[PDB]
């Protein structure tokens, strides 16, 4: 198994995020109107900001957040700006309720998926390694030589290992014979092996912060192809096994044992908690008690749903009693004209396209009429048809064209109707 | 090492009892130290006698009763009145539904959970006068001879601090199975400090339930077990194995069973086989007590097109003893929030505490306990000296109830302005 | 295999009809109010003393009983009886319908089951055998030693055996070396065995009636496990199987062969009838062709219910029509507030608690108002609160608390409502 | 595999060369006669201390020794105390070249367990250690309990090592839970091991002198019964394996490897050494190349025999030509009369039977007459006769009857041909 590994992340759901940087909260824990990317929305603001002091404060004794809502709301940036809030780094994935539902894989194996990607590892580790072919205590690389003066106990501890002069070696700080020897009549197996290349000192600081799904993945190989053509390759995901993690685990646990990485839970945000059934709500249930779990926020624009799962038991936003009760809930309200036109300005300026005021104007109408995603939407397609005539600022005429050149899904549906 | 049955969540640290007369079974208010439902108390402790040597002939308790209400608290009252060192389990009804195991297999380590196995073995005992105690993201402790410093993980922290143990204590841990007791304090039970050595090897009682025997007997869940595929179903060859040698164990006399109790809340979760499941362990003469809670009035029995009560078959429900519990008088409401406010270390401002009792009332028990901790969280926010009412009525603005929830989602699409509209 | 074998009989549900000794009725079939524990309902008891005459009569060919009535009526206690009148040890498995929806095995295999535990056994041999160690023909026992005078034809008959002075030895009335000779340097394997101890004679009289159930579990093991903790040792009951039922079967031919014993298919209860589904009553046909096969008798308390495994086929009791057809159903009326007081007089004798006339009035309001079943629970209760006040006497008062303090279903659940 | 292991040395072959402590030579290497329990013979013990002398000095480059002469001279004594020569505790193999001829074992395998009978092994280990359960850094025995002050190096040589409060340790000076927290319920597979006992510290010095087929034998055991009963346990001896010489060899090395225990080839002695065959002088040849090998002295009472192997190639003591090279021949003269009666005297002072002057004289004539030998054997026999009449002191009478009952073989031969 590998240490050093690398982390693709799944950046098409956080790039309407982007100008989210914080919650933008005083010292007093005062939600401040137009900061850190937010704007306005300061009530559920600041809860949140209650949230992350909580959990800082090992107060959130197996709880989770559930964030109450319209559509046009932001509680997806909400999460996100509580993942940022709980330090730097801190592992952030967000899902929809929708996709537990896979064809060839269970739904709870879907969900400790993304709790894999919801606990984080920071490895932060002053290696300090002086390697070579020993000479002498001596050593030597492809190209430079050292003399080591060593204490006789670390000479003891050298006459446990196979050490002789010369054979290759390595050297542990704060805690086999040599190629140049090998002749054309031995072959294989042989016991030569490389001399260090090409530093005769080693000594390196590794600091990185991969998820529990990254360790998986950069072990379900013997190219990365996962990576690079995921759900394309098979029909099932054959690679990522119940040994695999458990392997992963055990080699993660001891790296803390050590004191060289530190887990890290971050935040598994849950869109659309209303069609999860009771079954993924247990599992949810048996994760909060775990003391290294990451915080859990689901979220929700349905009032009251049935309980998937049960004899059409209705309830709060589609989430059974048992569990809605270790929940914080946090209402998200729609917004003021102005309050989106301002965040349509943040949006465009950080796509970043160059409208007029008017155009900012069209937009948010649309952005009231309409949800505001949509409206967030229509900013590149009028920006196309502007360079298109090679105005290069988007304007008022450009925004109608392309509203009407893609509506919305109920203007389609009704138009459709008739 | 391994565990004891105690390992008793508990967010109910203020239950010793029913809070009950010991002759007149008749329920003193307030006492071991439970608020109100004197009623469901006094019933609870007359089927509880009802249980020594009973007339009562293996049958379910069901306690039914509004949100919010000490169903569960008597529940656990009634796990105390038997003793500590007695299995108590407790058990959501919709967790037997999981990926992780069959409804068979959850159904037999909850009820394996609340029987456990009592024997004399000897044992590396701890007995001396608490020092020191730390806080993390060690424990020091003295006799008249010696002192020692020694390290505790999770487990521990959580057991000794569920025993109320702080600097001052004279108290005993027994080193195999993690059971701390309290013996006394040596100033402000007068004791005085033990002498000899600290550590000392006693024959001692140990009670361990049979899920816990089976588990120890098992490979040992790995770091990250619940977030790898790895189930928690236990192997069939185990289990056999440890009912065979318990059952040598009480032929020979070197073990003694001791069912316990086992809490379903929201009973009404079950489906048809849970209760057929349930049925057929309360015939067996090792079956511990089973308590069932349920807030709803009538349901829909699942597995079948049939309503009743509680969601229980006709055949189930005239078999079971009901208990039913009421809503709170203010009061109480007060008293309660009090006691859940103290233990979690909250300084409360009297308007503060009216203004939860009122919270209470309105949305529940359950929400205001929310709140506290949130109320003190936004004090210390301000640097308040106090959790005065204006921080509770701050975190009531910011975290929303149920009720209030979904009335916010459903004002999205509003129904009236000046005449209604549908 | 195993000959004498123990019996748990699942005693829990016969526990409240301990008084119920037999059906009270005359010589000319008569039912006499009050008496053999029944209490009225004279019209129910002599048609089971129809049914009871049918049986012994071999008139009732292929057919079964339905008692049909509400939950204050006797139907449990008429079928006990019925297996009471159908001579002595006669077996009764009571179930509901509710039973065989069981997790991990299939219904008609709970079924099949209860059958086993409906077919009893009775076995009555005089077995005579005189054993021992051969010394001449005589033999020897631990503390006692006989010289018997053999006849040439047993003499004859010994031929045939690997009989030799002195092995140890067997002898059939009606119808392999020593251990003293074992040296320590034979070990195993070894035809050394220890000689009968202590009697010469071994005559003795096989008395027990157990059911095909109880020789199921009896070779279920190679201690008691399954009568000590039935469900709670694991979840699927892997023990009894095919060819272990098969087995006994054969071995329980060869017993009724040889005249030895006899047995007795006894009553088998099934409340709840309409629960069961299509399969099941195609289970219990084929059952009720069987000549040996327990007496089959159905309980309901619905009027009309939906055949289970047909589409909404509403039916009398739930009772699919061609399995209805060979049911002689039999009405069980409810009772007069007198009748009550009189069953709550012979409960309370029997449990026995002591209480005042008044007492009993007062349970019988509750016998009338909710079901029958629920002031029968009020006795012990009642006092057990009495005894707090140590009075031994249980009053109204007492009853009262005890009313209040454990409510019925109904009550409960519309209490609840509010 | 054990380290410490017993040694079963066969002395019946040295039962007669007790009173042999040396060579008796001076400090300029001249035999001193009658002295070290050598009596004349002084060229052949010159010769050997020559020998001797070559060894210590490693100019006896892969040569073995010769000894020619007749039964009576003492070859194998001086054997012996060349073997004693060499050292304190030298290894010393006698065997007779008609032993090889095994009735189901090769020739070269009998000889190459011999030469593991003649390769010791000089085990001197102060071995140093401090164990117990660990309570600090602290350790507790059965009855007694040390605290040892660490240095921060062990300390980080103890950050290795599954070390924590309070399992059972091991430490090393010059170069795993405890029992006591065992609970019933836990069984096997267990971590749990008892606490060191009964002292809490352990240093004690490993002194042992041990051959390679000590320890083939000791290894040879998953009782000690190939010691016990060597050739009479079973026909072939199928415990001594090659796999457990192999094992046995690769142990010895790593002990050597670590400069704790030092291998010592002694002597073999091969008498007889015409019965040898030409590929047994093969494996010889090869074995006088090993500098680990012992040295060989062969010893012949022939002067010409044909060489075994070869198609009647008579040569000198029947050694081949190519082996005879390698060896350097040392000649044993026989013994004038009062020579004889001084070992006489000798052997009958160690045996010790007190007899008179002219019983030696009277023995020593058979000396002279038949082989030293046959005289020697006569002493213990007339001591019997003698103790019959309760004489304790032999005399002329009773070596004459002696001599007269137990006849030399050519006596016996000549007279049987009569
Ligand atoms: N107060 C706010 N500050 C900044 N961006 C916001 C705010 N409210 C909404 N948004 C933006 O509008 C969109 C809201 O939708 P989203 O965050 O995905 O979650 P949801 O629609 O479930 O509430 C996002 O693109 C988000 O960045
Ligand atoms: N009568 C009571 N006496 C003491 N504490 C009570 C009482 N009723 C409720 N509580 C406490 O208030 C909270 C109410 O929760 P709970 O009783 O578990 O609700 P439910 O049983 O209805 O699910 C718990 O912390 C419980 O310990
Ligand atoms: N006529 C009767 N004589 C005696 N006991 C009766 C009579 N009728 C009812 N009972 C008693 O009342 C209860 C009736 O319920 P049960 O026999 O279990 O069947 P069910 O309620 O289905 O008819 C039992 O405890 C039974 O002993
Ligand atoms: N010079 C001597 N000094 C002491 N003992 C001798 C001497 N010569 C012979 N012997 C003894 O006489 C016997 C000689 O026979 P042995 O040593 O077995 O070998 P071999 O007969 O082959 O020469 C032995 O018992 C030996 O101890």
């Amino acid at each position: 198994q590998i240490s050093e590994v690398r982390g693709n992340t799944r950046d098409h759901r956080t790039a309407a995020h982007t100008h989210i940087k914080g919650l933008g909260l005083n010292s007093s824990g005062i939600a401040e109107k137009q900061a850190a990317g937010f704007v306005g929305q300061c009530a559920a603001r600041e809860a949140c900001g209650v949230v992350v002091d909580l959990i800082k404060a090992h107060k959130m004794a197996g709880r989770g957040v559930l964030l109450a809502g319209g559509p046009g709301t932001g509680k997806t940036a909400l999460a996100l700006a509580i993942s940022q809030e709980l330090g730097t780094k801190i592992p952030f994935c967000p899902i929809t309720g929708s996709e537990i539902y896979s064809t060839e894989v269970k739904k709870t194996e879907v969900l400790m998926e993304n709790f894999r990607r919801a606990i984080g590892l920071r490895v932060r580790e002053t290696k300090d390694v002086y390697e070579g072919e020993v000479t002498e205590i001596g050593l030597k690389s492809a190209r430079g030589q050292k003399k080591l003066r060593l204490d006789p106990s670390i000479y003891e501890a050298i006459q446990k290992e196979r050490v002789q002069v010369g054979d290759v070696i390595y050297i542990e700080t704060n805690t086999g014979r040599s190629d140049a020897y090998a002749t054309e009549f031995d072959l294989e197996a042989e016991e030569y092996v490389p001399i260090p290349k090409g530093e005769v000192h080693k000594k390196k600081e590794i600091v990185q912060d991969v998820t529990l799904h990254d360790l998986d993945v950069a072990n379900a190989r013997p190219q990365d192809i996962i990576s690079m053509m995921g759900q394309l390759m098979k029909p099932k995901m054959t690679e990522i096994t119940d040994k695999l993690r458990m392997e992963i685990n055990k080699v993660v646990q001891k790296y803390i044992n050590q004191g060289v990485a530190e887990l890290i839970p971050g935040v598994l945000f849950i869109d659309e908690a209303h069609m999860l059934d009771i079954e993924c709500f247990t599992y949810l249930n048996k994760a909060l008690e775990s003391p290294i779990a990451p915080i859990v926020v689901l979220a929700s624009n349905r009032g009251i749903a049935t309980i998937r799962g049960a004899d059409d038991l209705k309830a709060a936003h589609g989430i059974p009693p048992d569990f809605l009760q270790r929940l914080l809930i946090i209402p998200t309200h729609p917004y003021e004209p102005d309050e989106i036109r301002r965040i349509v300005r943040i949006r465009a300026q950080t796509e970043g396209v160059q409208l007029t005021d008017a155009a900012v104007d069209r937009v948010a109408e649309h952005g009231v009429r309409i949800s505001l995603r949509y409206c967030l939407q229509l900013l590149a397609p009028a920006s196309i048809l502007a360079r298109v005539n090679g105005r290069t600022q988007v304007d008022v005429q450009d925004i109608a064209e392309a509203e009407e050149l893609f509506l919305d899904a109920r203007r389609s549906a009704n138009i459709l109707t008739s | 090492s391994v565990t004891e049955t105690k390992e008793l969540i508990a967010a109910h640290s203020h239950i010793r009892g029913l809070g009950v007369d010991a002759d007149t079974l008749e329920p003193r208010p307030s006492s071991q130290g439970l608020v109100g439902q004197e009623k469901a108390r006094k019933a609870a402790a007359v089927v509880l006698e009802m249980i020594k040597q009973g007339k009562i002939a293996g049958r379910a308790v069901l306690i039914a009763g509004p949100p919010s209400t000490g169903k569960t608290a008597i529940a656990m009252g009634m796990a105390q009145s038997l003793g500590q060192d007695v299995p108590f389990t407790t058990l959501a009804a919709s967790e037997i539904f999981s990926l992780e195991m069959s409804k068979t297999e959850a159904l037999t380590q909850a009820f394996r959970k609340s029987i456990g196995v009592r024997i004399k073995e000897e044992s590396e005992i701890m007995e001396g006068e608490v020092v020191e105690i730390q806080i993390d993201r060690k424990l020091t402790i003295k006799t008249t001879d010696m002192e020692a410093i020694y390290d505790m993980g999770s487990k521990m922290i959580d057991a000794m601090t569920k025993e109320r143990v702080m600097a001052g204590d004279i108290i005993s841990i027994d080193k195999s199975s993690g059971k701390i007791t309290k013996l006394g304090r040596s100033y402000a039970k007068f004791l005085q400090c033990p002498e000899g050595e600290l550590q000392k090897r006693k024959e001692v009682v140990h009670t361990v339930s049979l899920h816990e025997i089976d588990v120890i007997n098992s490979r040992t869940q790995g770091f990250l077990a619940l977030f790898s595929g790895d189930t928690g179903e236990i192997r069939s060859e185990i289990r056999d194995q440890i009912n065979t040698k318990v059952a040598e164990w009480k032929e020979e006399g070197k073990a003694e069973i001791v069912p316990g109790v086992l809490f379903i809340d929201e009973v009404h979760m079950l489906d048809i086989e849970c209760f057929s499941y349930i049925n057929r362990a309360l015939e067996s003469d090792l079956a511990p007590i089973v308590i069932m809670a349920s807030n709803r009035g009538v349901s829909r029995i699942r597995g079948t097109d049939y309503k009743s009560p509680h969601g229980l078959p006709l055949d189930f429900l005239d078999r079971v003893v009901i208990i039913n519990t009421h809503p709170y008088t203010p009061d109480e409401l007060r008293q309660i929030l009090s006691i859940r406010a103290q233990e979690e270390e909250v300084d409360l401002t009297p308007d503060a505490l009216a203004l939860l009792t009122k919270i209470g009332q309105e949305a529940g028990l359950r929400y205001a306990s929310n709140l506290i901790t949130t109320s003190q969280l936004i004090a210390a926010k301000r640097r308040a000296k106090q959790v005065g009412v204006e921080d509770v009525q701050r975190s009531f603005k910011l975290f929303y109830d149920p009720a209030r929830s979904v009335r916010f989602v459903q004002e999205s699409e509003k129904r009236l302005i000046g005449n209604d509209g549908v």
